[PDB]
């Protein structure tokens, strides 16, 4: 009655359900919560000059 | 247990491999390469083996 | 920038020994038309830096700038290889013995671009560029064939060095065209002038009697005697007549698997010895070297009847070895051998 | 069942070349109300929003709700052939795989039956609802696209700035400064050369002009075009064709990343 | 995705990511397995290496996996499974999936506090060695008693050379 | 990734105006992968 | 009116038909009786039935809907790059209409000739698109498909084929064909086909069609090997430590025209059963090795193999 | 492409006032011609006349035969009106990779006849040069092309082919042909031709060609115009090969005296008559069995001889091999003599 | 001896473009009748037969039968730097091996001469029956380009039918089967062409792209195309030029097999 494979049906969807490597996990995202916060700064400072 | 050793000593020297070791690289626990990156080019191989 | 190279002469003037072949090897630059050359001789002997003067001779001193640049070559089985360069504007500097079996496919390919760039490049020096090849005793035989076949088809345009320790498995043909260099290891009293030279230059002095024992036990190898020195440097301010040099890690970690290998004759020493040679191995020390180490460590404990029997086998498990690729095998057939005559020699 | 006979395909045949390059998949969302082709580029920047009514075909019918996705490319192999004087049929089976379109050629008897695999889409239609803009132009659209010519000779950033008089270009190039204005022609023989504007407020933005090619390459379908354009929301570029539907085109403004003070 | 395999056709695809690593605006990911390329590219990067994982870790995420299936399996044979595979984590999930939903191994009980039959022998089955062997049949069972008759004889031949 | 046509100016051409621009839908289904090509 | 070869007229249709690797053969069936079936790599000697297998996966799995939720590609056809990159990815995003659980079957036979870069390429496009597609992929050495393909797949493993099941299949066809046959004719079948089937039946049928009944002498004047029984005369000669005879018997078959290399395959395959103690067996076992080694290495005379012999006899001759 | 006017223009080339084509003066033009293989071609008329002919695989020593032969059956089956439409002949000379199997191969074995309705047949010559994965391509096109089109290989070792390949096809071995046979044809030409030879120059042509007719002819020619008569010491040396006498005088010096006068003469003899010490080897080992020697002695020096006969491959050093090879005897005939 | 007087170089321009790829080589065997020129493509599926008259020559003299075959690479270079509107003269000797081919001046000012070898192959006379064909019909020749363009680009074989309303062509690729049908009643207004049939029995045969787009290469060398189809006699295409002399195309079509259960 399945349809897809076990690698995307058990696919982590939250990065803390990887597997090992913690401190490449943390960098990454560490490093994608700066840019998602640049991202933020940039649409606050778009609305704050209009 | 030496009579088997040697006999496999004689298996790995003086008998054909399935797979040519160190093709490549050179043999096992080496530290100047090791990197062998399969092939990227669509062109066939056109060997003799 | 330890001893060994921060005194290694530029010029061959500036070598100690083998002074005659120095000014042989000045005479051969002078005529303009150097052939091939084929260096050879033991390892610390001597013959990289004697290269080094030969080409700090031939150019000017542009030579001595190197630069590090790494060469992916599609082999003919479509599998790209990727292999390290010290190079200069010019020579190059290269070991194919790297490739494996592909190491022709750095041959055929990688002097061809120092020929094309023999014909991109022009200083107008000299009408060469010279291409070092480090570990020629190493290659193949068809390798040595692709190498024959490249040094005729670009004689005029680029000129080989070979720096081998062993000439027995190049070929004929390989040596029938390149003029032999060999550069025997350095007596004892020469590593003694060069210790007392390099630690004046330094600014220390160190005793006659520690120099020679230094001397004695590098087994005449210079480089080796350096290294030894810088660490009798390290492990005492003065040198002292009595200051013990230290000893060789894995040399000693030998001494103790020959020790343990003649010990005890059981299957569960064999695994342990057999576990230690697997460290060994693991630290990429040759095998030849650990047979060769073997040897030297197992010849003492044996007899005169013995000894020609155990060098014999360890002969043979060495060619075994070369034949082979999975060298454990080879190393413990001979250790597992050893602990059988050796019983059997015991027991009566 | 999904059956539409655009009685002519001289305006797909050149909406196909205005969408030929920009757009990577077209999707179509027929229902009885009509055909909805809302479809997104590949960089995720514009989007295509093309709506034909259910009375502007010949005869037109759809049984169910249906969607499907196909390429932009083979639907450039299949329009190649099409005339500028022909009757074109749209074909699809309930729940198919497959799509066909059949051409009429002008001759008695000359069928062509070019039928096209579906290919999948897993995305719906995605487009802002209905938000009241603050600036509303008319203006006409070949001098659109001639603006956009010369101001693509001039730079790769313009600044879109609306004003009381009109809405004005400005653009700065490394080969030098290009900058025009836009008055009231409202007082003219032509109502598509008549331009009003019924701004609000002024807003300014910075845009990406071959994506203003794209725009502007479905010149000669419309007389006049419309802009719409806010605050913080994406440009809209309407061209409403006569009794034969109407179609949105959007621009997301390029970032800017503010320094502090 | 895979930055170290370049074609012919993929004209320019390094000046390419190069011109998009001088001028953009959002962040940008290179995944790659090979290991040299951190040394060929030019520009400025931050270096992130994901290690090989540790076997236990991957051991007993695949024995989650296999408990929501209700599935009960043993870490030893996930452990020979990853040393196989070298602890890759797809490759293991997939052999699993196939594994599994084919009907397990074989019905043994074994009886572990630290209830349903256990589900060893997935190693054995991944080699291909359940193909040679008769499911009543354990691979070192076989390894240890003597041999004699043709028909294991060849049992034996085919096993070796399918290892070899 | 390698299972599309990837040139220099396909991807430069299609791609810059990811990075240097907004997305059009900012609300609504987003958190999706479209692997760009271009048959 | 036309011929059919009795390897195509008698090829199975169900899953249940195939003789050996009973267990990834059952995994295979009930994976076609339920569905959802993963990227698959079936591996193993020629012959064995691994393109049998998935095509009867695949009709089982899709039935009417096989014509248009199938896409083979074997070494006739281009499996180029730009193939993978075009043909394989638009199939991969067709959109058919399928039963829940099916999916569309890209069968790639022969992965081994497949190109490096177009198995670089093949990587992530069979990774994302494994919610609607699969892929079942056959080869021989499993060493050619690059890491990353076989990470993405699962491999199965196929042996070589008992002599008791080519014995079964052979009595199959024999007993649907009227052939008329002995107990020697079905040995000398079996063993003219070492683990192959379609040797098996190709022998069979070329006996069948050159003689018209099978025993011994009519299957080695149609596949012309050196006679087992002369090779066997040979190696009994050598456990004797007979040089002349076994000699008499090489020179015959030199003579005869039999290059080294099938002279030492059939060597092997005749002293693999041979009825003698263990310690012989391996010692002639090793020295058959060595030589075949220096046969392959390029020295292949009379002389060689005259050293073998007397390397067999001196085995049994000296302690 | 191209490789086919040489060919054409080749078959009626001859001076024919001074130039002698021993070979080509006596070629068979049917399959009731060549007398050899009767088993075979016999088999071939019964495949082809009942309308079963199934894939062929002819292989064997070059020259027994096998290019003429299938192009007697390909013209006996098809007229010259129809015979370029639906036989197609190939071969490895002309290769660009693995192009030709996808190319002229797949086009021609895809299509249906032309003029002329019926099966068609592709010769492939050299099958053996081809990569393993350009017959992995034709495997499968003869297997799904296997009721339309039926193919030919001709190939020279057996062993370069893939299991597949050969599973497709029934296989045809050209062996040798029995030495005695071969002797009614020579007598035939020399009756013809004219010439002297003697008994033990018949006796030399039939163990040097080892069942070759086209060398045999090569070789007799080219004695013929050397000498004009033909003995065993004339054909030997104008095919400069180890003498009888010479291997004799070799295995008595290594016998009879002791390693240094042995080894001095043996290496006078090898530079004064340009001999080989693989050649010494082979010619040594053919008279090892045809001397009365005890079975151990037989061992021993049968063991010896292959061992240096492999250290000769790697590329040694001859003499010390040499060297060897006298020490081989002079561990046990010598001192067995002495006794 | 052999000379004949080619009127247009435009005529032996297009025959050379025509089989520019399709052959190996071209062998011209002489007549008193005329001159012909039969042979056979590598891959051994294609034949084309050109049939020259001695009366469309301004002069075409010849004494006795001879077969002449050069390879077209070294021809096709020389004959690229040709006039599409000059006059050409060919000259061949008795026994020689040499070829020479004579350009007249394109500027009045430069009379161009050159020179082919000659290789000698097994090119023996095809005598096929000319079997009455079961589906011989007349149609445009730019339209069969077109038609083929269209067709050739989707697919890799195109499947070509003559039922009661006419010919038909179609092809099931990967992207989605394309097809178009003509009829009897259906003429074209580009050349003033009207498709008309003599056909007796429906047949229906299949075809690669290559082979049938080579043939197509030779689009206007007449205003009008022959196709002739059989059940067995094979796909002919026929051009009949101007005056008399006419050029002949052969393609065989694919096998056909039956699905399996
Ligand atoms: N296990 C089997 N059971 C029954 N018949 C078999 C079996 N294996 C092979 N055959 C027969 O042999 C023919 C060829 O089998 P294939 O499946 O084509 O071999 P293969 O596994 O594809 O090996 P290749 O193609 O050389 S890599 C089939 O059509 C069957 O008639
Ligand atoms: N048994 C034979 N008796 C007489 N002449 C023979 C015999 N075998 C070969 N020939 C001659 O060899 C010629 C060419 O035969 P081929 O069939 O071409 O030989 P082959 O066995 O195919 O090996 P090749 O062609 O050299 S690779 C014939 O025309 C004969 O003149
Ligand atoms: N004439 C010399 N004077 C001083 N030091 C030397 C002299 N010759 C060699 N050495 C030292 O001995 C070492 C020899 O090493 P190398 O040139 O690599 O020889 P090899 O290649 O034989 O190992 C160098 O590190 C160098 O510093
Ligand atoms: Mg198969
Ligand atoms: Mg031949």
């Amino acid at each position: 009655t399945e349809d897809m494979l076990w690698t995307e049906k058990y696919q982590p969807q939250t990065a803390s359900e990887l597997i090992g490597n913690e401190l490449a996990i943390k960098k990454l995202h560490s490093w994608l919560k700066d840019w998602k916060r640049r991202a933020e700064l940039e649409e606050r400072q778009n609305l704050k000059g209009k | 247990l030496s009579e088997f050793m040697d006999n496999m000593s004689f298996l790995d020297a003086l008998l054909t491999d399935v797979r040519e070791q160190n093709k490549y690289g050179r043999n096992d626990f080496s530290w100047t390469n090791g990197k062998v990156t399969s092939g990227l080019c669509d062109e066939f191989s056109l060997e003799s083996n | 920038s330890l001893w060994v190279d921060k005194y290694r002469p530029c010029s061959l003037g500036r070598l100690d020994y083998h002074k005659e072949q120095a000014a042989q090897l000045r005479n051969l630059v002078q005529c303009g038309d150097f052939p091939h050359l084929l260096v050879y001789g033991p390892s610390g002997a001597g013959k990289k830096t004697r290269i080094m003067c030969i080409l700090r001779e031939l150019y000017g001193v542009g030579v001595e700038k190197l630069r590090i640049e790494h060469q992916t070559i599609t082999t003919p089985s479509k599998k790209k290889i990727e292999i390290s360069t010290i190079a200069s504007n010019y020579h190059l500097e290269v070991n194919p013995s790297d490739a494996g079996n592909s190491d022709r496919v750095v041959i055929q390919e990688m002097l061809k671009t120092v020929a094309q760039s023999q014909q991109l490049e022009t200083n107008s020096q000299r009408d060469f560029k010279v291409v070092l090849l480090t570990e020629v005793d190493k290659l193949t035989k068809d390798a040595q064939h692709a190498l024959r076949r490249t040094m005729e088809k670009y004689m005029s345009t680029c000129r080989l060095i070979l720096c081998c320790n062993s000439t027995s498995k190049v070929i004929p043909p390989i040596r029938s065209r390149c003029l032999a260099v060999r550069v025997p290891a350095p007596s004892i009293e020469d590593i003694c002038h060069v210790l007392s030279t390099v630690c004046k230059k330094e600014g220390l002095n160190l005793p006659s009697q520690l120099a020679h024992r230094l001397a004695e036990k590098s087994c005449r190898n210079l480089r080796k005697a350096l290294l030894m020195c810088e660490a009798c440097r390290v492990q005492q301010y003065p040198f002292t007549a009595d200051q013990e040099i230290p000893e060789t890690d894995w040399e000693v970690y030998l001494r103790e698997t020959a020790n343990a290998i003649v010990s005890q004759q059981t299957p569960q020493r064999l695994l342990e010895v057999r576990g230690r040679l697997y460290e060994l191995l693991t630290h990429c020390i040759p095998p030849e070297i650990i047979m060769k180490g073997l040897l030297s460590e197992l010849l003492h404990n044996c007899d005169g009847q013995l000894k020609g029997e155990v060098a014999q086998m360890a002969a043979y498990y060495e060619h075994r070895l070369q034949l082979g690729s999975k060298a454990i095998y080879h190393l413990e057939a001979f250790v597992a051998k050893f602990m059988a005559l050796y019983k059997k020699f015991m027991e009566d | 069942m999904f059956e539409a006979r655009l009685v002519q395909g001289s305006i797909l045949k050149k909406v196909l070349e205005a969408l030929k390059d920009l757009i990577n998949e077209a999707c179509w969302d027929i229902s009885s109300s009509g055909v909805n082709l809302q479809s997104m580029d590949s960089s995720h920047v514009s989007l295509v929003q093309l709506t034909l009514r259910s009375e502007g075909f010949d005869t037109y019918r759809c049984d169910r709700n249906l969607a499907m996705g196909v390429n932009l490319t083979s639907m450039s192999k299949i329009l190649k052939c099409a005339g500028n004087e022909d009757i074109i049929t749209l074909r699809a089976e309930d729940n198919a795989d497959t799509l066909a379109l059949v051409f009429e050629a002008p001759n008695q008897e000359k069928v062509s039956d070019y039928e096209m695999k579906l290919m999948d889409l897993d995305v719906e239609q995605l487009g802002i609802p209905e938000q009241e803009y603050s600036c509303v132009v008319k203006m006409p659209s070949g001098e659109f696209a001639r603006i956009c010519r010369d101001l693509s000779h001039i730079g790769d950033a313009v600044v879109i700035s609306c004003a009381k008089d009109g809405v004005k270009f400005s653009a700065s190039g490394e080969l030098g400064n290009g900058n025009i204005k836009l008055s009231q022609t409202s007082n003219v023989d032509k109502e598509e050369e008549a331009v009003t504007i019924e701004m609000n407020e002024p807003v300014q933005l910075t845009f990406a002009l071959r994506y203003l090619n794209f725009f502007t390459k479905a010149t000669p379908l419309s007389s006049t075009v419309t802009l719409s354009m806010s605050a913080d929301v994406p440009l809209v570029v309407e061209y409403k064709i006569a009794d034969m539907g109407h179609l949105k085109y959007y621009l997301a403004p390029k970032i800017e990343d503010e320094e502090g003070s | 995705e895979e930055v170290d395999v370049i074609f012919d056709e993929d004209a320019g695809f390094l000046n390419a990511i190069k011109t998009f690593m001088a001028t953009t605006k959002r962040p940008v990911i290179l995944t790659t397995s090979d290991p040299t390329f951190s040394l060929m590219f030019d520009g400025c990067f931050e270096e992130i290496k994901f290690s090989t994982p540790s076997l236990l870790n991957v051991a007993s995420y695949l024995q989650m996996i296999c408990l929501t299936e209700n599935f009960r399996t043993d870490v030893k044979d996930f452990v020979t499974l990853l040393t196989a595979n070298t602890c890759d984590i797809r490759k293991s999930i997939l052999y699993l999936q196939f594994w599994i939903r084919s009907g397990g191994g074989v019905l043994e009980e074994r009886p572990l506090t630290l209830l349903p039959k256990c589900d060893s022998g997935c190693a054995e089955t991944l080699f291909g060695l359940k193909n040679i062997f008769s499911p009543s049949e354990d691979l070192f069972s076989f390894l240890k008693h003597k041999i004699t008759m043709k028909e294991e004889w060849h049992k034996f031949i085919q096993l070796l050379t399918e290892f070899q | 990734n390698a299972s599309s046509q990837r040139s220099g100016r396909q991807i430069l051409s299609q791609l810059k105006e990811a990075t240097q621009s907004h997305q059009v839908d900012k609300q609504g289904v987003n958190s999706q992968k479209p692997c760009f090509f271009n048959s | 009116h036309y011929e059919l070869p009795w390897v195509e007229k008698y090829r199975p249709v169900k899953l249940n038909e195939i003789v050996g690797n009973e267990d990834t053969v059952s995994r295979l069936e009930v994976f076609a009786r339920e569905g959802n079936v993963p990227n698959i790599i079936i591996a193993g000697p020629p012959g064995t039935g691994k393109t049998t297998s998935i095509l009867c996966l695949a009709r089982a799995l899709l039935g009417p809907a096989l014509k248009d939720a199938m896409l083979e590609l074997n070494a006739s056809n281009d499996r180029g790059i730009d193939v993978v990159r075009n043909k394989i990815k638009m199939f991969a995003q067709q959109k058919v209409t399928l039963p829940k659980g099916r999916h569309k079957i890209i069968i790639l036979d022969e992965a081994d000739s497949m190109t490096d870069g177009a198995q670089q390429a093949l990587r992530r496009t069979m990774e994302i698109y494994s919610k609607t597609t699969r892929f079942a992929l056959a080869c021989n050495a499993s060493d050619k498909i690059i890491e990353p393909i076989q990470s993405r797949c699962a491999v199965l493993r196929y042996t070589k084929l008992t002599d008791a099941q080519i014995l079964t299949r052979l009595m199959n066809v024999i007993e649907k064909e009227r052939v008329p046959y002995t107990d020697d004719g079905l040995e000398a079948i079996i063993f003219t086909a070492q683990g192959d089937m379609r040797q098996a039946l190709n022998n069979l049928q070329s006996t069948f069609s050159g003689f018209g009944f099978i025993n011994s002498e009519n299957v080695f004047k149609v596949c012309d090997e050196p006679h087992p029984l002369l090779v066997k005369e040979m190696i009994q000669h050598c456990v004797n430590a007979n040089i002349d005879e076994a000699y008499k018997i090489l020179a015959h078959l030199w003579h005869l025209g039999y290059s080294p290399e099938d002279i030492i395959g059939n060597i092997f395959r005749v002293c693999k059963t041979f009825q003698m103690a263990e310690y012989l067996k391996l010692e002639f076992i090793k020295e058959i090795g060595y030589t075949h080694m220096k046969i392959a290495e390029g020295v292949n005379s009379l002389l060689q193999m005259a050293g073998l012999l007397a390397r067999l006899c001196q085995k049994t001759m000296a302690p | 492409m191209e490789t086919s006017a040489l060919k054409q223009q080749e078959q009626p080339a001859a001076t024919k006032i001074r130039n002698l084509p021993w070979v080509e003066k006596y070629r068979p033009q049917t399959l009731n011609d060549l007398i050899s293989h009767q088993d075979i071609l016999s088999t071939i008329q019964k495949f082809i006349n009942e309308d079963r002919l199934p894939h062929l695989l002819l292989y064997g020593p070059p020259g027994t035969g096998k290019t003429s032969t299938i192009l007697a059956c390909a013209k006996q089956l098809y007229k010259d009106k129809e015979f370029g439409s639906m036989v197609l002949e190939l071969n490895a000379s002309d290769d660009r990779g693995i192009d030709i199997i996808r190319g002229p191969i797949l086009s021609f074995a895809s299509t249906r006849t032309i003029f002329k309705k019926g099966f068609k047949l592709v010769i492939l010559d050299e099958a053996d040069a081809m990569t393993q994965d350009a017959q992995n391509a034709l495997r499968r096109v003869i297997e799904k092309f296997t009721e339309n089109t039926r193919f030919c290989l001709i190939c020279n070792y057996l062993s370069k082919i893939i299991p597949a390949l050969q599973s497709r096809c029934t296989r045809f071995r050209f062996g040798p042909l029995t030495p005695e046979l071969m002797v009614p044809r020579l007598e035939h030409v020399v009756e013809e031709e004219k010439v002297d030879i003697s008994e033990d120059g018949m006796k030399a042509l039939v163990t040097l060609s080892s069942g070759d007719m086209r060398r045999a002819l090569n070789i007799l020619q080219s004695t013929n115009m050397a000498f004009g008569k033909v003995t065993e010491e004339t054909v030997y040396t104008c095919t400069g090969h180890p003498l009888k006498s010479d291997i004799a005088n070799i295995l008595d010096w290594m016998l009879n005296q002791d390693f240094t006068t042995a080894y001095r003469n043996i290496t006078e003899l090898k530079t004064l008559k340009g001999l080989a010490l693989h050649d010494i080897l082979t010619e040594i080992h053919l008279f090892v069995h045809r001397v009365d020697f005890p079975s151990s002695v037989r061992i021993h020096l049968l063991t010896k001889m292959a061992d240096i006969e492999y250290r000769l491959s790697v590329g040694t050093n001859e003499k010390i091999q040499l060297s060897s090879l006298i020490a081989a005897f002079q561990v046990t005939r010598d001192l067995i003599v002495a006794e």
